RNA sequence: UGAAAUGAGCGGAGUAUUUGAGCUGCGCACGGCGCGCCGCACGCACUGGUUUCUUCUCCGUGAUGCUCCAUGUUGGCGAUGGAAAUGGGGUGCCCCCACCCGUCUUGAAACACGGACCAAGGAGUCAAACAGACGCGCAAGGGAGGAGAUAUGGUUGCCAGUACUUCUCUCGUACUGAAAGGGAGAUGCAAAAUGCAUCUGUGGUGUGCACACGUCAAAUCCGUUUGAUUUGCCCAACACC
RNA sequence: UGCAAGGCCGGAAAGAAAAGAAUUAGAGGCACCAAGUGGGCCUUCUUCGGUAAGCGGAGCAGGCGAUGCGGAAUGAACCGC
RNA sequence: UAAGCCCAAUUAGUGAUUGCCCAUUAUUCCUUUGGUAAGGGCGGAAACAAAUGGAGAAAGUGUAGCCCUUCCGAUGUAGAUGUGGCCUGGAGGUUAGGACGAAGCUUAUGGCGUGAGCCUAAGAUGGACCGGCCUCUAGUGCAGAUCUUGGUUGGCGUA
């Protein structure tokens, strides 16, 4: 199934935001902190410090949550998910749970094969 | 890079929806916020907005007081006329002061049991407000009333009690406690009944 | 088929259509007849100063020119350090952002309040082709608490409701003119917001007089705002 | 600067601009200037005597 | 240790940010308590008649309506 | 007695149909032409619906409540089937027949009912054609009664 | 500094009337890599196929007096490595 | 609950919404009512004015059974009158007898205008009370 | 890339009208000089006259599209492969930026204090009294509590729950006085140191939603709708009596 | 029949002319319940004590504190914003 | 023959009144977010099977926002508030997964979100439990307290 064609995907910023001197200690993890220091050169907005996330890093709502091939996951753990996405199987594409084994994987790959229903993880030699 | 100071100052706590878990105020919220949004008449507009109110601010009325206004209004009407439906966006209550009261027809949120039971009693009918989007769905001929406020001890307890020309209750829960200095004029001073605005 | 209702209603847009080109020609032949009507009072309006000036010279006199009725004020400083009197002034002249320009009567009450906010504001005498180039190309009007660009005489018409004020060529006539309806057609227009003058300014910290940019320049404030419009 | 907006807002915009082209033509002007400064001439040693 | 002593500083900025407000109309809050006595009981003795005139007032009103 | 007004506000935000699966909203509701959680879709909760479903072969089944027997819930969906090789408007029309606002919905279901059948049988036929030419091991059969 | 606009010095260009002529003219910077990669007609004319690399622009507008030109490239922004390097300035498009 | 409360927003505050320069310190004020008279005589002043001092006699070993009096109005009798009696009732015939010590009152005050005529038996009653009861066609009986 | 092209620009007609410059008619304004002659640069009215030159002007497409997406040309690369692209990830390098975090403090990059690393642990909680906002039930009444009854005088457990009851108790419906003690309706007639009569009734006044008869201004797709406003009643409130 | 006061009944209302003859990014009022503050500091002008001070103390107003950004090489407060 | 000081210009007695360079400013364009926000649509117009134009359209505070058009604002310490905002251990419901591999653990492992985070992939890891949604609940989120306990650690093959 080819998915529903929109505008460009924009992706006002690809960096993440990371947490200030996360990277001069291993205890720190790289996720977001907001800086409440005094003195912070983060919080201050200093030209050369790294930046805030804030409203208008906020993308396009029109092609907000697409992934690259054009479809927005939804998580689907049996066949029976597969069902809902039969009649907006250009817009969703599923995504098999991580948890769901390999003899259910074999029934949920062949039933959306028949129903063109795209999944995000399934076995990279069907659908060619 | 504009000069707005004060700027904020302008904006007003304006709510749109309820804080009500009722579902049913909710049907009455959705019912009228069409009938405002589709009709010229001001009644939808003036209920609609009472409905999103909260129960404080939708203080309920009694049986008597709608029985005093509505003659106030019942002479200097014309006999072809027929009367308005009372309509409160709130309770009715009953009034065990007024036995006699005229036939009425009244549209409420909520009727207590014996409110109800003297409305129909004298020959009136109690009133839905989904049954009055039905006979009157623009308001026509109706009389929009609200109940007390300024009685509730909450009110009466607003305000400090030690200022001159303030008479708010004190918030104590001894009555004999907190009645001499301040209080009388013998006991040092007395706070002054009354001061000019 | 089409339903009863659906009926009634391609009835009765079928006639508001109908209605909509009729305004619109009535319109355009309204704002024709107005604008050749203005476009011949200025002229001969230049023209009558011309031969009264040649006849005062003639014979040794002098002409004395009218006081100019209307100002054209522009805010030349940032939002920063303002004391409390100027920025009352310039909150109640609408000008609270930096290349604001408004229109203005030079009467006794407002120039008074001009004369307070000299160092913050640029202002001078505007011309035709001013006040045509900020109607036109800068004009915006207050719709419904909106900033919205006039871009057709029927957005003219509607917010104004006034058989005076109909067309773009109205609202410069009372503008220029300073006519009965200034207050009314300038106070229904969004404060003009202008782009820097290209070339630059002098010195926006010195009188105009003393070579900076902040005072009256009489008629040398259009080829300033020229550059800025 | 945009041709339907200047009509849209100013019917009257295309003869405003057609006597402008009359005015910037060559024969136009010199005519005009031969007879403006005949006529005023003419006109203040009429007022001076 | 001293410190500052008193300061007039941004008082004028505070007591205008929520502006300083006008004072109250003519019309309310109009209370003739503390009026010199004898002028006040003679306007009671009046205003007590005009009480009774405005409730007979009425009563014809209501009374003419009636009788068309 | 009570509505669908009043039914849809108590179930909105709870119900074994709602699916909110990484921020997106489904419905495995079997009378869901749509799959999406709105009033007009939720079958299930109308007094009237009409949902297009598959039947054996090429056939399109149309099942519809009507409101006649909506407290009988063995007798509130009727199913009829439509031979293989019908119009897909036909099938709409049978839908807007008790559900007008359905209409649009049920001619691109139909069609998608005729499109997966034909899609099923080409992959069918291929995945015969491949386990033709492997030897499996073991082959179950389910016993006869 | 502002990478996504490149300064650039042509010769002979000394007025900014100089550098009008050249607004809309075609840039471009060559230099070389390391391993040989993908290259316009990789398959046509496998005679191209070289670690010679070009990343092309186009003159916007001048810069000062002197005959200075203003350069955006294709999407990306000049390396500083070809800061003090040779800038080939094309005589296309041509409005002659 | 806990996971409404302030505590869970004030998670990596560092202050919790108490200042840096001010501090949340033990006990900055006094422990309780302190400095009733000194330091916090501006909130008692304005707030409890009349909390200092004596006032009065002293009733050693109040007993408020003996003091019991309970109140009703001539307008609030209907409360005490059934519906059907209250319908029957009228001035000059067969009237509805109310006991006000049965239904825990001792006192008839008599404000307002009585709905139902009614014989009313009173530990007490006002003169107001006892003459509207008259007039409108009942009457007071006294009881113990 | 024409998936509604509103164009002086697209499409149909037509070879003209008009708007400026010349030149001019009468009257009026205007300017010398004086109580009407001269001038008039060519202002205002006749939207005056002439057409010497200068311009193009006149019609036209609603959505029976509620919303989003989907339609060029020419090369290069890509013909199913350890491939062609695009994005992401990694490492180095250039050119520019760029004081150490937490913390008191008027002011910290500070020659101010705590700071070798990591893992696990670590700080607004529970109870009671009161208040205000919000949710819910009932309402001049609301509610227990303790305890009993029996489904259960049964069941390992579920069931320490749920279901049921209270002439009580409590908080209100009345407040004042230190206390002894008293204890609040309106109208009418009248002036009795507890006055009589009636009771379908805002104590009065000013301002005040909706509603009801109208009346104006504007827009109408001609059905109306949106603002104002006279009068009546004014609800909630506020202020004087 | 005058004055004072509470009303009632009417009238008139460029709804405020003309003389430079206002302007407004002008929804006014009214509550309730709460937090941090309650060491400040610096400047243009006025200003007191001191020989003066990067000194102590005030007035009107801006600013820093709480805030970066562009400029004065550098600088909490200067200049632009 | 300033690249210094005072004055004065803008390509120079030529024919008119913008030399040039730098902002988180101004104008304008795109996108986000919130309004004291302003409006339209929401009674499915009609027609239309596959093999060979599509999909959606919720009467709505807040979501992947019911959809579309329009206008304005957006920094901030102490502080307040909101969030169909993220996360953790248990409980009442509901719906799933697991020996064809559960939790846990590892990551140049990609995708999504402004973010807290969620999800997928691989394990040449593990070997038995556990995920989503609504509600309830609490010993519920760490970078630092000369913080507590355990381990490690440069100094250091040194004194
Ligand atoms: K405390
Ligand atoms: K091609
Ligand atoms: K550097
Ligand atoms: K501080
Ligand atoms: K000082
Ligand atoms: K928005
Ligand atoms: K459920
Ligand atoms: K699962
Ligand atoms: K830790
Ligand atoms: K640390
Ligand atoms: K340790
Ligand atoms: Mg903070
Ligand atoms: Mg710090
Ligand atoms: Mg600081
Ligand atoms: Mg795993
Ligand atoms: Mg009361
Ligand atoms: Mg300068
Ligand atoms: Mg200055
Ligand atoms: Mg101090
Ligand atoms: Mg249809
Ligand atoms: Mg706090
Ligand atoms: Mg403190
Ligand atoms: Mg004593
Ligand atoms: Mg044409
Ligand atoms: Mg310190
Ligand atoms: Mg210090
Ligand atoms: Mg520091
Ligand atoms: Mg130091
Ligand atoms: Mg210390
Ligand atoms: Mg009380
Ligand atoms: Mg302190
Ligand atoms: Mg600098
Ligand atoms: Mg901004
Ligand atoms: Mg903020
Ligand atoms: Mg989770
Ligand atoms: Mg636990
Ligand atoms: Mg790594
Ligand atoms: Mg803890
Ligand atoms: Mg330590
Ligand atoms: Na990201
Ligand atoms: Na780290
Ligand atoms: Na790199
Ligand atoms: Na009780
Ligand atoms: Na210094
Ligand atoms: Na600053
Ligand atoms: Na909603
Ligand atoms: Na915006
Ligand atoms: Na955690
Ligand atoms: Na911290
Ligand atoms: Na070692």
């Amino acid at each position: 199934v080819k998915p529903t064609v929109s505008k460009a995907i924009v992706k006002k910023r690809t960096k993440r935001f990371t947490r200030h001197r996360y990277e001069l200690f291993p205890q720190l993890s790289s996720s977001w902190r907001k800086p409440r220091g005094e003195d912070s050169p983060v919080r201050r907005r200093y030209k050369g410090q790294k930046a805030m996330p804030n409203k208008g890093y906020g993308s396009d709502r029109a092609t907000k949550y697409i992934t690259p091939s054009g479809f927005r996951n939804f998580p689907i753990n049996n066949v029976e998910d597969l069902y809902m996405l039969v009649m907006q199987n250009r817009k969703y594409a599923g995504v098999i749970s991580h948890t769901v084994g390999a003899r259910k994987r074999k029934a949920i790959v062949r039933k959306a094969m028949e129903l063109d229903v795209r999944l995000a993880n399934g076995n990279a030699k069907l659908r060619k | 890079g504009v000069d707005l100071t004060g700027i904020s100052k302008k904006s007003r706590v304006i709510r749109h929806h309820t804080y009500s878990t009722n579902p049913y105020i909710k049907l009455l919220i959705k019912l009228y916020k069409f009938l405002a949004k589709r009709t010229s008449s001001g009644f939808n507009k003036v209920v609609y907005q009472r409905l999103i109110k909260s129960r404080s601010n939708r203080a309920p009325i009694s049986l008597s007081r709608i029985a005093v206004v509505m003659k106030r209004k019942a002479v200097f009407t014309a006999k072809s006329k027929a009367a308005p439906i009372a309509v409160v966006v709130g309770d009715v209550l009953d009034d065990v002061r007024m036995a006699r009261i005229p036939a009425m027809r009244v549209c409420a949120l909520r009727f207590s049991k014996s409110a109800r039971q003297s409305i129909v009693a004298a020959g009136g009918e109690c009133l839905t407000f989904d049954q009055l989007a039905m006979i009157a769905p623009t308001g026509k001929n109706t009389y929009l009333l609200r109940g007390r406020k300024s009685g509730r001890e909450s009110v009466r307890h607003f305000g400090a009690s030690g200022v001159p020309g303030s008479h708010s209750k004190p918030y104590a829960t001894n009555r004999g406690k907190e009645t001499k200095r301040g209080r009388r004029t013998g006991r040092s001073y007395k706070r002054k009944a009354f001061r000019h605005v | 088929k089409r339903a009863a209702f659906k009926q009634q209603q391609t009835e009765s847009f079928k006639k508001a259509v109908v209605a909509r080109k009729a305004a619109k020609a009535a319109l355009k032949k309204t704002a024709y007849l107005r604008a050749r009507k203005y476009s011949r009072e200025y002229r001969g309006a230049e023209k009558k100063l011309v031969t009264l000036r040649r006849q005062a010279a003639s014979h040794g006199n002098y002409y004395l020119e009218a006081k100019p009725k209307v100002a054209v004020v522009t805010r030349i400083r940032g939002i920063a350090k303002v004391n409390p009197k100027q920025r009352k002034i310039l909150q109640l002249l609408r000008l609270r952002q930096i290349f604001n320009t408004v229109f203005v009567k030079m009467n006794k009450p407002m120039e008074n309040m001009l004369r307070a906010v000299e160092p913050y504001i640029a202002y001078g005498y505007p011309s035709l082709a001013t006040v045509r180039a900020m109607v036109y190309k800068r004009g915006y009007l207050k719709i419904n608490g909106q900033r919205v660009k006039i871009t057709d005489n029927q957005m003219i018409k509607d917010k104004y409701n006034n058989v005076d004020i109909v067309c773009a060529e109205d609202m410069v006539n009372q503008i220029y003119t300073c006519g009965k309806h200034f207050r009314t057609v300038t106070h229904g227009m969004w404060p003009f917001k202008l782009a820097p003058p290209a070339g630059g300014m002098r010195q926006k910290r010195r009188h105009f007089v003393e070579g900076g940019d902040y005072g009256n320049r009489d008629t040398l404030i259009n080829r300033f705002l020229a550059r800025m419009i | 600067k945009n041709r339907r907006l200047r009509l849209r807002l100013n019917p009257y915009v295309k003869r405003e601009t057609a006597a402008a082209k009359g005015m910037r033509n060559v024969a136009n002007r010199d005519a005009r200037r031969k007879a403006k400064l005949a006529r005023v001439t003419k006109a203040k040693k009429a007022a001076t005597k | 240790a001293k410190s500052k002593n008193h300061t007039n500083h941004n008082q004028s900025s505070k007591n205008h940010r929520n502006g300083i407000k006008g004072p109250v109309p003519l019309h309310l809050h109009n209370s003739k308590r503390g009026s010199w006595l004898p002028a006040l009981v003679n306007a009671r003795r009046v205003r007590k008649h005009n009480q009774k005139a405005a409730l007979k007032k009425r009563r014809e009103r209501i009374a003419a309506f009636a009788a068309k | 007695s009570h509505s669908v007004d009043l039914q849809w506000v108590l179930v909105r935000q709870n119900s074994r149909f709602l699916q909110k699966r990484g921020g997106i909203r489904m419905s495995n509701d079997p009378f869901n032409n749509n799959g999406n959680w709105t009033k007009r879709h939720c079958g299930f909760l109308n007094e009237k619906a009409a949902v297009v479903k598959p039947a054996k072969g090429g056939a399109i089944c149309v099942t519809v409540k009507d409101g006649s027997s909506n407290n009988k819930p063995r007798q509130t969906y009727k199913k009829t089937v439509h031979a293989a090789g019908v119009r897909a408007s036909d099938v709409s029309r049978a839908v807007a027949a008790v559900r007008p606002d359905l209409a649009d919905v049920s001619f691109r279901r139909a069609r998608r009912m005729a499109c997966i059948a034909s899609r099923t049988a080409k992959v069918a036929a291929a995945r015969k054609a491949r386990s033709e030419k492997i030897k499996f091991s073991r082959k179950s059969a389910r016993a006869k009664r | 500094q502002t990478k996504q606009t490149a300064l650039v010095r042509v010769e002979n260009v000394n007025t900014r009337e100089d550098a009008t002529w050249y607004v809309g003219k075609r840039v471009c910077y060559v230099y070389h890599g390391k391993k040989v990669k993908r290259c316009v007609r990789w398959s046509k004319a496998p005679a191209r196929r070289s670690t010679t690399r070009a990343l092309w622009g186009r003159v916007t507008r001048p810069h000062g007096n002197a005959g200075m030109m203003r350069v955006k490239f294709n999407g990306a922004s000049v390396p500083a490595s070809a800061i003090g390097r040779r800038i080939r300035v094309y005589l296309y498009p041509s409005q002659i | 609950p806990t996971r409404f409360k302030k505590c869970r927003h004030q998670r990596g505050s560092t202050f919790c919404g108490y200042g840096r320069v001010g501090k949340h310190r033990k006990h900055e004020s006094g422990r309780g009512n302190a400095g009733g008279m000194h330091h916090h005589r501006i909130n008692f002043d304005k707030y409890h004015p009349g909390y200092f001092g004596k006032l009065g006699m002293d009733h050693y070993h109040r007993k408020k059974n003996p003091m019991w009096k309970p109140t009703i109005n001539l307008n609030n009798l209907s409360r005490l009158i059934a519906a059907e009696e209250a319908a029957k009732a009228a001035k000059g015939g067969t009237l509805p007898v109310v006991d006000l010590q049965s239904s825990g009152y001792a006192k008839l005050l008599g404000n307002g205008h009585i709905q139902v005529p009614c014989i009313v038996k009173a530990r007490y009653v006002s003169k107001l009370a006892d003459k509207k009861i008259r007039k409108a066609g009942g009457a007071v009986v006294l009881q113990a």
